[PDB]
């Protein structure tokens, strides 16, 4: 998964 | 505090540390050849692999090559396999080449270590949280809830156990469950918990349950220098970046790109209408869990500075317009997308992931009332033909209550005061 708009995975990297 | 040696390493106990003083003064070159002799000479000398594993780490670090460093992973596997290997020894070597094989990204590969060492210290708590950690690097909630839940059966108050459940169950849209276990979690003052992350989620999950004292652990995120500021609460920064909720176009520097955005806004609302009408499977509906309710979908040109061929075929003439601005169609940390909301929507207060992009909104079809959007302390409304300009790394929200859609474009660019090498660099998000 990616953050796109939001921090919602634990990585966004 | 550490034992190392097995019964036969004590009794080269003097080679070996021979050979660990040369590492340790930094003379990293001819300590190698030292332990590679001591295990060409004793190749069951755990502390000998040991030895080669360490310095094949550190001219990992000053040759700053992967195949070396590969080669250090391993050799520290290496050490595992030989016989009669001390506990202290047989963790310290599997722990480091977890380290450094999440390093270079091998996290399937981190993974089975992790696995292996929980397997060979079943009692060892730390080392079943970082197995957690090393499901959550690969995307695997499922798996990382069990083992935290496993933790907590054995150890109701490990702190880190607890932030990395509480952080698992707001990803599952868990709110109310998720507070108690990031706050005793980030309260616990473990190693480990004083993350960002679980300030950051506290602190959404508080507001989405109207608890104010939200801004409460915004403000102690902020102090412990995890936060620009209490508005601003974006984790992948650049530090030093001017930073305010709301741009002008002149302040930005990229005239031209607004300008070619409002001079053809026509073409690029009716490209999107026509996809609307005839491929409305491009737009997908927001998967963030950033809604409160209603319905909100996006279509997607670039992301991650990458094009989307696809996607381009049903805004092709968008798409070639966009081709003349690297500034956007080169963040790689932003997107260019259209963006459809419909009545009866409200978004949560939330903030992007990084300070290092500013998002542009140009107004396609804007409802005469009903469409807002905060940024910070200010609502805005969008105008058809003109565009917005705000960091979205501040806290924005927005609602939806007019009586037909709503649709504009966004366009991600890099921010102004970013040097060229640093948008080459900045690892895409
Ligand atoms: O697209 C919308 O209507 C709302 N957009 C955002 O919140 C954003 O761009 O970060
Ligand atoms: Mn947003």
């Amino acid at each position: 998964g990616k953050c796109k708009d939001g921090l919602g995975e634990y990585t966004c990297t | 505090k550490p034992k190392l040696l097995n019964k036969f390493d004590k009794t080269i106990k003097a080679e070996l540390d021979a050979a660990e003083k040369l590492r340790k003064r930094g003379k990293i070159e001819e300590a190698v050849n030292a332990f590679k002799e001591l295990v060409r000479k004793y190749p069951q000398s755990p502390r000998a692999r040991y030895g080669k594993a360490q310095c094949e780490d550190d001219l990992a670090e000053k040759r700053r090559s992967n195949e070396v460093l590969r080669g250090a992973i391993e050799t520290y596997q290496e050490v595992a396999s030989l016989p009669d290997v001390p506990a202290d020894l047989l963790k310290l070597s599997l722990k480091r080449r977890s380290d450094r094989q999440q390093f270079l990204g091998h996290m399937r590969g981190s993974l089975l270590t992790l696995q292996r060492l929980v397997q060979l210290f079943p009692n060892d708590t730390s080392l079943k949280n970082d197995l957690g950690v090393g499901y959550l690097l690969i995307g695997d909630n499922d798996n990382a809830k069990k083992v935290y839940e496993e933790v907590l059966s054995v150890t109701p108050n490990d702190g880190f156990a607890k932030v990395h459940y509480g952080f698992i169950l707001k990803a599952q849209n868990k709110i109310a469950e998720s507070i108690p276990y990031l706050k005793e979690g980030i309260e616990s003052g473990d190693p480990g918990t004083d993350d960002g992350r679980f300030y950051f989620h506290l602190g959404d999950a508080m507001q989405r349950v109207g608890n104010k004292e939200a801004y409460k652990w915004y403000e102690l995120g902020h102090k412990r220098g995890h936060f620009a500021s209490v508005w601003q609460r974006s984790l992948y920064n650049v530090n030093g970046l001017k930073a305010q909720p709301w741009w002008t176009p002149k302040e930005t520097g990229y005239t031209e790109l607004v300008k070619s955005l409002e001079r053809n806004w026509k073409l690029i609302r009716d490209e999107g209408l026509a996809v609307m009408d005839k491929a409305k499977g491009l737009f997908l509906p927001e998967d963030e869990n950033l809604r409160e309710k209603g319905d909100w979908s996006q279509f997607t040109l670039w992301q991650q500075g990458r094009r989307n061929e696809n996607a381009c075929k049903g805004a092709p003439k968008t798409c070639t317009l966009l081709e003349k601005f690297p500034e956007t169609t080169g963040c790689r940390r932003g997107q260019i997308k259209y963006s459809i909301m419909h009545p009866g929507t409200h978004v949560w207060p939330h903030t992007g992931p990084t300070n290092c992009r500013l998002r542009m909104h140009l107004g396609l079809v804007i409802p005469k009332e009903g469409c807002k959007i905060r940024c910070a302390n200010e609502t805005k409304t969008w105008e058809e033909g003109k565009v917005l300009i705000f960091d979205d790394s501040f806290e924005h929200e927005v609602w939806q209550d007019a009586s037909s859609f709503r649709l504009i474009f966004i366009v991600d660019v890099w921010h102004p005061e970013l040097t060229p090498q640093q948008r080459r660099s900045l690892p895409a998000i």
